[PDB]
Order: C-alpha cells, then structure tokens, then sequence
C-alpha cells in the first residue's frame, strides 16, 4: 500500500536522524568515567559518529550511566532520567551499573542500574575499554535503526 | 635534590619592561597558543576508524569467559572450585556431581558477568587451564540477563574463539 | 523580484549557518587532534541536516513560564534581529542601501539583549535569571566599545554608510591605520556574541535551558548568524576588498574568504583558550579596552585634522 | 635465558626539561613594527 | 518601503519558525510526566553591583551619544572649537571612567 511504504520512509529517516545525532550526558560516577573519557580521546573520538562529547542533560539523548551507582545517588540519577526529554535511552557501563558489580553485596551500592532506570544497552567490563563502550553505542544506534514507531502507528 | 618552580624574579631594566608591554599590549603568547592550535590543526589525527580499524590489543587481554578443551574434545574443568574460591567479586558458581563415565565434572558453571571485575584470577587459580578470559570484549547485550552466562554459554565460547585462546595462551604461557 | 533578493538573502544564511556547525565540530576536531563528523553523511556533510531533524522531533521540554508570550518573543526577536542585520551589509552592494546602515547594525544589535533577558525572566529558574543578568550585563558592556571603536573608524569614513566604507579602504586596507582598534573590536565583537573565551553560559546555567530543542536551536542558529554576520562586517570595516564595479564577484569571492577565515578564526580561538571568570572580563572592559579605546578615540578625532586628512561627507 | 632487558650500551638520552624555544622580535622591534603599520596608515 | 518588506519578511520567517519549533513536536502523543536549581525555594538576592554595572552602561551610553555625531561634525569651519568640544566629551568620558574607579565603583566586576 501506500501509506504503509511512506511510514516506513518516515521511519528510516527520523531513525537516521535519531541514530546519527545521538546526544550524551554522561554520569560519570567511577572508573569508567575515565574509559568513556577515553571513547572521547582522539583514537576513538565519539564526535565523528555525531555523538557530541557532554551535552547537557535537559537536550540529550542517552544516558551513559558509567561508574557506580550507590544508593546515597540513585535518586539522582532517577531525577536527572526524569528530566530527559524523549526519545531516551540508556547505557550501563561496566559491572557496577551493570548488576553492581564489585560491591554488588554492599550495603550502599544499587545492585545495577537497571533497578533504578529502564535500561537499553548493556556494556560489560570492569571497565568496558573505550573500544567496547564505542561498540555499546554503535548497537545502541543499530537498535534505533530498527524502530518501528510510525509503522506501529500506522497499524494501530 | 629539588628545584623551585617560579622562583623568578623579573628583571626591571628598560629592555625586559618593554618585552614585558609588548606581550601585555600586542598579545604575544595568545599568538603562541594560537600557533600551537594551528600546528595541530595541520597533523594527521590519532583517530582510528572503528569498526574497520581496531585498538592494539596483547594476547594477555581479559575479555569474555570461555570454558576451553583438550585436544579431544573433553571438557578441561574438573571442577575443583578454586576458580570461584578466588574470585573476588563471588561471579562463579559451581555445582559439580560424577557423571555417568565417573568424571570429576560440573553440573553447574555459571559466571554473572555483572558481577565479574574481569581481573582473571580465575584463570591463573585454574589448574587445567579450563576457564580462560578470552580476547573478546565486544558482547554488550541488550538485556541483564543476557550477562548471565551459564555453563552451556561458557562452553560455547570456549569452542567459538578456542582458535585465538589456544594462540594467545601459546604466546603467553611461558610468562605465566 | 525584490522578494526574491529577500530570499536569496536569509535562505542562504540559514544554510551557512547550518554548515558552520560542522565546520565547527570538524576544525575543532583537527585542532584537537580528532576527526570531526565523518561518518554521518560523505566527510559528515549530512551532519547540520540528521542534527536538525532530530531537534525538531525531540520531546518538548515543557516548562512552566512566569510569562508564556515574552518566552515565544524572545526566540523571534532573536531570530528577526539576527536575520535584518545583515540587510545593510555591502557585499558589493547591499540588498537595503541606507545611509546609516552602521548605526543601524550598532543599534539593532543593542536590541538583541532582550531576547536574553526575556527568556531569563520568562523561565521559572532563579539561577537561570542570574545567568541572564550576567549575560545581558557582559553584552551591554562590550556595546560600549564597539560603540566607541566603531565610531573612531568612521572617522576616517565621512559616514555611516557601508557602502562608502569600501570606497575608504581603495589604496588599503583600513587595519593598518585602526589595528589597535580593529584588536579591540574583534575581542569586543568575540565577546558580544558569547564567544569562547567570554561563554560563561556555558562556564560553572544558560539563559535558554528551559527552551525546547527545537526553541534552542532557533537561538543557536540566531547567534552563528550573529557571528557569521560580525565577521562579515569586521571584514567591511578593516580589510575591505578591492571592487571592480564592472565585476561585482571579485569583492564578493574577496569578502567571502576573508570573513570565512575571520569565522575561522573565531572557532580557532575557542580551541586555544580557557574562560575568562565573570569579573575579569568586566575587568578586560572597563579597566583595560575602554581607556585605550577613550584614548584612541581622541586620537582619531584629532588626527585627520592634524594631517589634513579628513574625509568627504559624501 | 631471555628476559626483557635493556640492550648492552642502555638506550639513548631523553629529554626531561622545558624547551620553550624562545619565538619573537623584541619588544622595542614589535613596537617599531607596530607604530610603522600605523604610519603607514595614516600616509 | 523595501525595508518594511524585509522587516516583515524576516519577523515572518521568524514567527514562522518559532512555530514550528514549538508545534511540530506536539503532535507526537510521547507520554504525560508528573516531575515532582541551585537555591530551592530563597527569593532572589538583589545584586547592587549589577545595577551599578548597568547604570555606568546607560550613563557611558548617554555620553556615547553626544559623541555620535563626530563623523558630520568633522565637516564644520569652526574646526578650533569642534576640535576642543570633541576633546572635551572624551576627555569628561574618561573622567567619568576615572571617578568609577577611584571610588571603588568597578570591583567585583571590575
Ligand atoms: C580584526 C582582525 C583581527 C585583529 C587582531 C586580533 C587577533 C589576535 C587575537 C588573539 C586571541 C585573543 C583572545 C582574547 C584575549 C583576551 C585577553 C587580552 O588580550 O586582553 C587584553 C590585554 C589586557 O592585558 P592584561 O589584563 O593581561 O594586563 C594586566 C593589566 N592589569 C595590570 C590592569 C591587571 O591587553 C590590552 O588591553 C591591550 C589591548 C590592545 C592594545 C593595543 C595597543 C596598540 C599600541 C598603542 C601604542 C603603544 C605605545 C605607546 C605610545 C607611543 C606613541 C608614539
Ligand atoms: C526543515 C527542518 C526539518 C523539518 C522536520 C523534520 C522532517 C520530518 C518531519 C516528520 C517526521 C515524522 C513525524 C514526526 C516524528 C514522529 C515520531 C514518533 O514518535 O511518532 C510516533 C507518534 C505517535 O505514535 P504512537 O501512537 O505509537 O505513540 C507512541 C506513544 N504512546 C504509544 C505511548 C502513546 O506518531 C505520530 O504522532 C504520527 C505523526 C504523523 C506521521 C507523519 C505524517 C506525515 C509527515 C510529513
Ligand atoms: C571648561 C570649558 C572649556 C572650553 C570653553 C569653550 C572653548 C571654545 O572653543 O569656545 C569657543 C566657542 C565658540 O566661539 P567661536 O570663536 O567659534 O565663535 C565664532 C562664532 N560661531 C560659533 C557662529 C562660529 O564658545 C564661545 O565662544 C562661547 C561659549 C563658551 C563660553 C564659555 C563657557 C565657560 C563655562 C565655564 C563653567
Ligand atoms: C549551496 C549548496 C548547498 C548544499 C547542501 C548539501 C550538502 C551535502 C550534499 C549531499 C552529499 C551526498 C549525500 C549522499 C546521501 C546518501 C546517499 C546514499 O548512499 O544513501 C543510501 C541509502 C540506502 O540505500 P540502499 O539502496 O538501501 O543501499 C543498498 C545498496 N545495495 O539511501 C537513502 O538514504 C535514500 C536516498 C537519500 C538521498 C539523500 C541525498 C542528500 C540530501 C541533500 C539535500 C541538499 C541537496 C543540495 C541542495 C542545494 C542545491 C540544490
Ligand atoms: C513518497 C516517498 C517518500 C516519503 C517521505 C520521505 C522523504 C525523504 C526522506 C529521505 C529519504 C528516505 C530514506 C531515509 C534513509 C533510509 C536509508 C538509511 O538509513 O540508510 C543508511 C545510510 C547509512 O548507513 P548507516 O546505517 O548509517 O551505516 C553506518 C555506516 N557504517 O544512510 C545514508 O547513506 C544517508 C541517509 C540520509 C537520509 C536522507 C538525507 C536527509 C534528509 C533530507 C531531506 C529532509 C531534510 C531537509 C533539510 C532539513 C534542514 C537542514
Ligand atoms: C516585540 C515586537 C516585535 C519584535 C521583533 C520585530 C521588531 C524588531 C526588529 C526589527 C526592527 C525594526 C527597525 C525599523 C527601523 C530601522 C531604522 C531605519 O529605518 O533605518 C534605515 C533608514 C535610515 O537610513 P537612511 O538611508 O538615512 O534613510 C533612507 C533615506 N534615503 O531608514 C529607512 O530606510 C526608512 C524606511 C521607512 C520607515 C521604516 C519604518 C519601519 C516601521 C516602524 C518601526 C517598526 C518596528 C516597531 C517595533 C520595534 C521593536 C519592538
Ligand atoms: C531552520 C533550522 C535550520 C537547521 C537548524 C540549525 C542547524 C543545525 C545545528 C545543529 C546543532 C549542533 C550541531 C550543535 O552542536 C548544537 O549544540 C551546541 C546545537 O544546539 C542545540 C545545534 O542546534
Ligand atoms: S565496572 Fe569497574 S572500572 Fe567500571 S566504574 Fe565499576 S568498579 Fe570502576
Ligand atoms: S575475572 Fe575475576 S571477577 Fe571475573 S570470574 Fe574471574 S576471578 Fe571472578
Ligand atoms: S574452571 Fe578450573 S579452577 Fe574452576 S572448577 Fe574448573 S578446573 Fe577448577
């Protein structure tokens, strides 16, 4: 038909555009703070993908959750989630956001992120390298390439 | 067996005050910094182009898990548990039980890669060489549990990438 | 076909404005030892056009506004000041050829602090109120300078028309005699447009937080029109072209790749240096550029009457 | 045996200290420099 | 005439583009959020010294309008007096610049 064939036009273009200028804030909590540093640093350098380097929470598009999230935080982290326009998402870092990790059996770290926030990528290491993030965000855009938004809409 | 830094005092003849006004009139080391940007302007880059081109890594690089095997297809853990007796963060947890030849072998090999920091005491408390760290670090998934590998993932991982383990555990073995 | 010259104006603004963000993106890149984009579209071409159309389907912000019609008017002052003025701008010719075409562009540039101080009242954020002033304070300053430079270079024009400022740069350019000037009004020109190393609304709230993406990239888009536009006329003021009039695109490829590297140059030095904190660039102004520019203002009043050189009224 | 080593004469010189190699005209020069700009401005 | 033309061409574009920017996205039916700044709820402080900053802006202002007509007024056959009269304005602009500074005027934002 032809509406089906221009909503899946739209769709492919407003996913381009979505996956091609994806926007980050960073929490960088821990020692991968240090390693999405580095997928910031000149060999691997996020902003050639159009992944700009700390844009402001209230106009990005991911969360990288990187480091640990302890529990004297977590409303934080859920407030600075709330405040993010949509379409978000988020990305755990490293074992700690992960499932917690190192401190999973502690008393004051948030036993992964995902308890807290709804979580799209998860990207393990104790720290993931810059290379490894670099390939979390890379699915991340492969999993925004395949939206089916407008086609859902159009179905409903 | 130490030095001052800035411990300078400026010299105040008409020559270095005149030096010292025409840096702070005509903006002379603004013009150095100025250069410096402009001369990396003009470098080729660092950046690699990810994902045709990838960062060096050394054959003892602690990546994904992989139970390995022997040259005959026999599963190298005995399940001795010292793996999860020195692991850390508690990843490992193993079940073991005779099987029907009267082997020493697990029923239960799981690692919680969410738990694991990745430090490869496990491959080094490992008598047999059964559990490795592998060189693969590109397995992010999309769900938590994915990150939850049993025994039956581990196994696939030793005879997925057994061809690189077996080379960089020969490149490296004689260090360990 | 006037309507058209309208057109082929801000139509072609809106597009150089939209590719020098991935000019930006990409010299900041090379000054940093990166790459910029060049992944999205062939060498990241496709970058400004993906960027735009996800700002303007991202998710509305939605704020609660101590006032909902001056938060819609300051985006459209910021837009329709930045669009008109690049109106009287003689490029060879201007699209409005107005006999004060500079005291036009001093004073429709005076106006652009109240798209600042609207959006910092219109939002709820007392923090974002204080961002404002301090913003609005900054520019206001600067103003002076450029007010006072701007009127010491015209000294040597006759007018306030634009189009006679190229007939006075003929035999040269118009920075040999005004450099102390010209170093003071692109300092003042980098700090009235909130440029690297006077951007403290980026330096530890912007005036426009509370903006939704598509709002906020109409206030971005405003300010490199802005600083496109600056350049432009930093270029007809100091290092005006030669123009045949047989030939009208010799001075507009001359203009165009002097305020291309004047723009350049701009993105070169947000790539050299830290932030000024807030009371030392009021201290860059009031106790450093002012005198000298107080000072060569008497200078250039009095010098084309000691040296017979003052010039025609027409 | 085969251990990583330095070779037999060690390795070269390194560099430690600070080299900012001193880049410029004078002070008097870059003034001459500017007030003849102006000169020639004003002529 | 054609200035009113592409004063209202450009205030349309623009309208029409703060337009856009706030209703394309409103179409999107994306979800309803509840969401229960540095100070909390403390009334703005008032800043003497911003207000100070404004005022010598206004008053420097003034003074730069007197001296707005020195371009024509370089024109003139009284070229003695014009001369001492621009003089003059610059010379009690620096005044004025000099008594902001003598009491203290320029600190903090200096
Ligand atoms: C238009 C095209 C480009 C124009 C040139 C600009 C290109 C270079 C730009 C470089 C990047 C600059 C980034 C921002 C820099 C901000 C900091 C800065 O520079 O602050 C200004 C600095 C401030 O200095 P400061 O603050 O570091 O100094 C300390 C000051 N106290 C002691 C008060 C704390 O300098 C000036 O204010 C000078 C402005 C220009 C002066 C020009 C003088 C010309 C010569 C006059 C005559 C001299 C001889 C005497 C009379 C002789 C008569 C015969
Ligand atoms: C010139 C600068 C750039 C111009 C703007 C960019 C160009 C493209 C503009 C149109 C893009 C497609 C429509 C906007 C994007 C929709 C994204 C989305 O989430 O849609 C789901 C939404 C809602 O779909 P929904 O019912 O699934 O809602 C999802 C939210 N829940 C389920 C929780 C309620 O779709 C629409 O609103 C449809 C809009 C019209 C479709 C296109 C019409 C023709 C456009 C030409
Ligand atoms: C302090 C003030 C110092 C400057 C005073 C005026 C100097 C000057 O050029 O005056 C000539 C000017 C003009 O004189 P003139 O010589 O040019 O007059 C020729 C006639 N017209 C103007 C038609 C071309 O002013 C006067 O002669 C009278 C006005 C000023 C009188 C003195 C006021 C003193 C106030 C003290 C308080
Ligand atoms: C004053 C000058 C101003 C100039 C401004 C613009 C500057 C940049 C110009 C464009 C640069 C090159 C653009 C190339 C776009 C990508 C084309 C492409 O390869 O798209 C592939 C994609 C999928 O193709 P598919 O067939 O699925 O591939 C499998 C093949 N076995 O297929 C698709 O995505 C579908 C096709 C999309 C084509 C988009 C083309 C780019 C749009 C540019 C708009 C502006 C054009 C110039 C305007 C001014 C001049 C008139
Ligand atoms: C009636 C039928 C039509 C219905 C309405 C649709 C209108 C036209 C919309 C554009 C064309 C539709 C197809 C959109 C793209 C779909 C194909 C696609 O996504 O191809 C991917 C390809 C790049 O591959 P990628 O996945 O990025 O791989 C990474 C590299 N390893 O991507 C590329 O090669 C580049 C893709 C570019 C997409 C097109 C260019 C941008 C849109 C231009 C027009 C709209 C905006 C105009 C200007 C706005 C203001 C700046
Ligand atoms: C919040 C409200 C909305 C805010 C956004 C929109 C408003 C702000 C941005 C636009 C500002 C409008 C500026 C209009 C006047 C500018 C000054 C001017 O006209 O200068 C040009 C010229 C003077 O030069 P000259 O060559 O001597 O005159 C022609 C002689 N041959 O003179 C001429 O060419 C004269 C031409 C005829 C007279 C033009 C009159 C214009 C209409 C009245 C003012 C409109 C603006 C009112 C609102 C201001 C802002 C609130
Ligand atoms: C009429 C609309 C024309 C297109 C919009 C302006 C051009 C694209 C600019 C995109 C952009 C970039 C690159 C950008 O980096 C940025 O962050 C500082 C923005 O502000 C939110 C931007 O708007
Ligand atoms: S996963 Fe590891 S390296 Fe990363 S923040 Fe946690 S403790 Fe630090
Ligand atoms: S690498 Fe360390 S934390 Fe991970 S399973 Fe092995 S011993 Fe445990
Ligand atoms: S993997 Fe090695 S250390 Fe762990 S139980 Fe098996 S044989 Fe023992």
């Amino acid at each position: 038909s032809r509406g089906e064939y221009v909503v899946a036009k739209l769709d492919d273009l407003i996913n381009w555009a979505r996956r091609s200028s994806l926007w980050p804030m960073t929490f960088g909590l821990a020692c991968c703070a240090v390693e999405m540093m580095h997928m910031a640093a000149p060999r691997y350098d996020m902003d050639r993908f159009g992944v700009v380097f700390r844009a402001s929470p209230r106009q990005s598009d991911v969360m990288i959750v990187a480091g640990t999230l302890t529990n004297k935080m977590a409303p934080a982290l859920r407030k600075v989630y709330d405040q993010m326009p949509e379409p978000r998402y988020v990305v755990s870092m490293g074992s700690c956001a992960n499932g917690g990790g190192y401190y999973h059996y502690s008393y004051s770290v948030v036993r992964g992120c995902d308890r807290i926030v709804p979580v799209d990528i998860y990207v393990p290491g104790c720290p993931p390298t810059a290379e490894a993030l670099l390939y979390g965000i890379l699915q991340l855009q492969k999993k925004i390439k395949r939206e089916k938004r407008l086609r859902i809409w159009y179905r409903r | 067996t130490y030095k001052y830094v800035n411990l300078r005092e400026p010299s105040m003849d008409m020559k270095s005050v005149t030096d010292r006004a025409a840096q702070t009139l005509l903006w002379t080391e603004l013009i150095r910094g100025l250069g410096m940007t402009l001369s990396y302007l003009f470098r080729e880059p660092a950046t690699i182009n990810y994902p045709f081109e990838k960062g060096p890594l050394s054959p003892r690089f602690r990546g994904e898990h992989a139970l390995r095997r022997y040259p005959s297809g026999e599963e190298r853990c005995i399940a001795c548990k010292l793996c999860e007796a020195v692991c850390p963060a508690q990843a490992i947890t193993i079940e073991a039980e005779p099987r029907a030849d009267g082997s020493r072998r697990t029923t239960r090999y799981d690692i919680d890669m969410t738990k694991c920091i990745y430090c490869g005491f496990c491959q080094e408390a490992c008598p047999v060489d059964a559990i490795v760290e592998g060189p693969n670090f590109e397995f992010s998934t999309e769900t938590h549990e994915e990150l939850l590998y049993n025994k039956e993932k581990l196994l696939n991982n030793g005879d997925k990438w057994e061809a690189e383990i077996a080379a960089n555990i020969q490149a490296d073995y004689l260090y360990r | 076909m006037f309507m058209i010259n309208v057109l082929t104006l801000i139509i072609p603004i809106l597009l150089a404005v939209a590719f020098l963000t991935l000019v930006e993106r990409k010299v900041l890149g090379y000054m940093q030892f990166r790459k910029g984009p060049n992944v999205v579209g062939p060498y990241g071409l496709l970058q400004p056009i993906a960027d735009a159309i996800k700002l303007f389907i991202k998710e509305p912000l939605r704020p609660a506004t101590s006032s909902i019609s001056m938060f819609i008017l300051a985006p459209i002052l910021a837009l329709t000041l930045a669009l008109t003025m690049w109106i009287p701008l003689p490029m060879p010719y201007p699209l409005i050829n107005m006999n004060l075409g500079v005291l036009f562009m001093l004073a429709m540039s005076s106006l652009a602090v109240y798209s600042i101080l609207w959006s910092g009242w219109a939002s709820n954020s007392k923090y974002a109120l204080i961002g404002a002033l301090r913003a609005v304070a900054q520019t206001i300053s600067y103003e002076v300078t450029l007010a006072i430079i701007l009127l010491s270079v015209l000294l040597m024009n006759g007018s306030f028309t634009l189009s006679t400022l190229i007939i006075t740069q003929e035999q040269v350019w118009l920075i040999f005699p005004a450099w102390p000037l010209a170093m003071m009004w692109f300092i003042s020109t980098l700090a009235e447009t909130n440029r690297a190393p006077f951007d403290l609304t980026e330096g530890e709230s912007g005036f426009n937080v509370e903006y939704a993406a598509g709002p906020f990239a109409l206030f971005f888009m405003a300010e490199y029109a802005n600083i496109i536009m600056m350049n432009i006329f930093t270029t007809t003021l100091f290092l005006g072209a030669f123009h045949n009039p047989y030939m009208p695109e010799l001075y507009t490829i001359n203009f165009t790749i002097k305020s291309l590297l004047l723009s350049i140059t701009f993105l070169w030095i947000r790539a050299s240096y830290p932030r000024f904190r807030y009371d030392q660039l009021m201290h860059l102004l009031w106790k450093n550029f002012l005198p000298l520019t107080l000072a060569l203002c008497m200078w250039h009043v009095s010098l084309p009457i000691l040296l017979s050189s003052i010039p025609p009224q027409t | 045996v085969k251990q990583d080593m330095p070779p037999v004469g060690g390795y070269g010189p390194i560099d430690y200290k600070r080299n900012l190699p001193r880049r410029g005209l004078s002070g008097y020069s870059m003034f001459a420099v500017g007030i003849g700009a102006l000169l020639f401005g004003y002529w | 005439m054609n200035l009113m033309i592409t004063l209202l061409t450009n205030f349309t574009l623009a309208t029409l583009l703060v337009t856009i920017a706030f209703w394309l996205p409103q179409l999107n039916v994306y979800s309803e959020k509840t969401s229960p700044d540095p100070m909390g709820s403390a009334r703005l402080p008032f800043s003497m010294k911003f207000f100070l900053v404004a005022i010598t802006f206004l008053l420097f202002d003034l003074e730069i309008a007197l001296l707005l007509p020195l371009p024509w007024a370089s024109q003139t056959t009284n070229l003695n007096t014009m001369l001492t009269m621009a003089l003059l304005l610059i010379f009690l602009l620096a005044v004025s610049l000099a008594y902001e500074w003598t009491q203290k005027g320029l600190e903090w934002t200096e």
